[PDB]
């Protein structure tokens, strides 16, 4: 399986799922910023709990 | 080489910049999908 | 078909390289959570000039 210690990054999982809930709403709305709708959207997401 | 006329540079180190740019691009054509179904 | 149909729909330019800055530090990086990773690294984005 493993090679070595030498390198090792591999695309971590669920990183797709994450990126495309931001992706997939940029384009839904067509926002002017990406910096503001970035911290806009993750934000709220996270507060999302509790 | 391939098609890398320009250069990023700034920071990152290499197999980091190869590999993200990777996660980057398939998320981008998977949420286009999301879409193309309405 | 015509506002919008560039092979992925029309990806609004420059988010390429925003998801992709993040991402490459999530990789090197290995945070324990990807939210709150990057709510954190785009509030410090913003905030960090105009």
């Amino acid at each position: 399986g493993a090679m070595g210690s030498m390198s090792h990054i591999q695309i971590p999982p669920g990183l797709t799922e994450l990126l495309q809930g931001y992706t997939v709403e940029v384009l839904r709305q067509q926002p002017p910023d990406l910096v503001e709708f970035a911290v806009e959207y993750f934000t709220r997401l996270r507060e999302a709990r509790a | 080489a391939m098609a890398d006329i320009g250069s990023a540079s700034g920071y990152v180190p290499e197999e980091i910049w190869k590999k993200a740019e990777e996660a980057v691009n398939e998320v981008k054509r998977q949420a286009m999908t999301e879409l193309q179904k309405a």
